[PDB]
């Protein structure tokens, strides 16, 4: 149920340095 | 990983290292999908043309790692294998069709800041995200170049490629159980998985629910980061019925 949510990122609402690159590619 | 960068701490907490017991060495990457199940490439365990046929007792899984070579005391956890399950129609004879395997751990691993499972895609998330141009992320401790080895886990983001372009880049027979990713020569960027990244995850972050999904497994490629070549990945969703059957039967 908690899959795919990283303790050091999503769980604390922090973004990693390049995840935005992925989002920007998703039309 | 070629032309990638150092991962951040906890960036890929589902990343698993498959580790050979004797001699002690990196065998492959893999991913954590629950507290007891690890996903990898079949060719990491079984590849007769190169005399590869590992059994459970040959290997360990190391979870929560960042450094490639160092024993990460109080951070990584090391698990023994209960059982290996290779896809019954894994095609090691020809083209690595259905390049997928599951490993059940002897004991459940405790999740932590550094250890956490990735999601497997549903049909809809797969249909939405597995599109040419959409980028995923590959991680691993494999070679930095085709022909050395990284201090810490490497990461690279790569676009999914149109199927006809994938097919036209190689003489190997491509199947619907594979997809390819990487930049084209014309584009101003590069990067690829390489030897040793095998079995590791190609992940995408769903913009709908903000969760990471494993869409692919590092499977094969002609060299690494060559112009006009692409990395090939096992299509996880296409093989999910098998994954579910194994876990339902043996879990
Ligand atoms: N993205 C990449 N560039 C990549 C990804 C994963 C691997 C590891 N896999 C593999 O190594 C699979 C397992 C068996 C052979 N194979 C290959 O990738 C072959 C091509 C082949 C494919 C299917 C059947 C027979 C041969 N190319 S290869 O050039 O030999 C792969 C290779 C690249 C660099 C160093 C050593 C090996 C290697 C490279
Ligand atoms: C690989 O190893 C297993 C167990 O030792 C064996 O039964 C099998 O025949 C071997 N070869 C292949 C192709 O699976
Ligand atoms: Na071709
Ligand atoms: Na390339």
């Amino acid at each position: 149920a908690d899959c795919g949510l990283r303790p050091l990122f999503e769980k604390k609402s922090l973004e990693d340095k390049t995840e935005r690159e992925l989002l920007e590619s998703y039309i | 990983i070629v032309e990638g960068s150092d991962a951040e701490i906890g960036m890929s907490p589902w990343q698993v290292m498959l580790f050979r017991k004797s001699p002690q060495e990196l065998l492959c990457g893999a991913s954590l999908i629950s507290d007891r199940w690890v996903l990898t490439a079949a060719h990491c365990l079984l590849y007769p043309p190169w005399d590869k046929n590992f059994t459970e007792n040959d290997l360990l899984v190391r979870i929560g790692k960042h450094s490639r070579t160092r024993y990460e005391r109080n951070i990584e956890k090391i698990s023994m294998l209960e059982k290996i399950y290779i896809h019954p129609r894994y095609n090691w004879r020809e083209n690595l069709d259905r390049d997928i395997a599951l490993m059940k751990l002897k004991k459940p691993v405790a999740f932590s800041d550094y250890i956490h499972p990735v999601c497997l895609p549903d049909r809809e998330t797969a249909a939405s995200l597995l599109q040419a141009g959409y980028k995923g992320r590959v991680t691993g401790w494999g070679n930095l170049k085709e022909t050395g080895q990284p201090s810490v886990l490497q990461v690279v983001n790569l676009p999914i490629v149109e199927r006809p372009v994938c097919k036209d880049s190689t003489r190997i027979r491509i199947t619907d159980n594979m997809f390819c990713a990487g930049y084209k020569p014309d584009e101003g960027k590069r990067g690829d998985a390489c030897e040793g990244d095998s079995g590791g995850p190609f992940v995408m972050k769903s913009p709908f629910n903000n969760r990471w999904y494993q869409m692919g497994i590092v499977s094969w490629g002609e060299g690494c980061d060559r112009d006009g070549k692409y990395g090939f990945y096992t299509h996880v969703f296409r093989l999910k019925k098998w994954i579910q059957k194994v876990i339902d039967q043996f879990g």
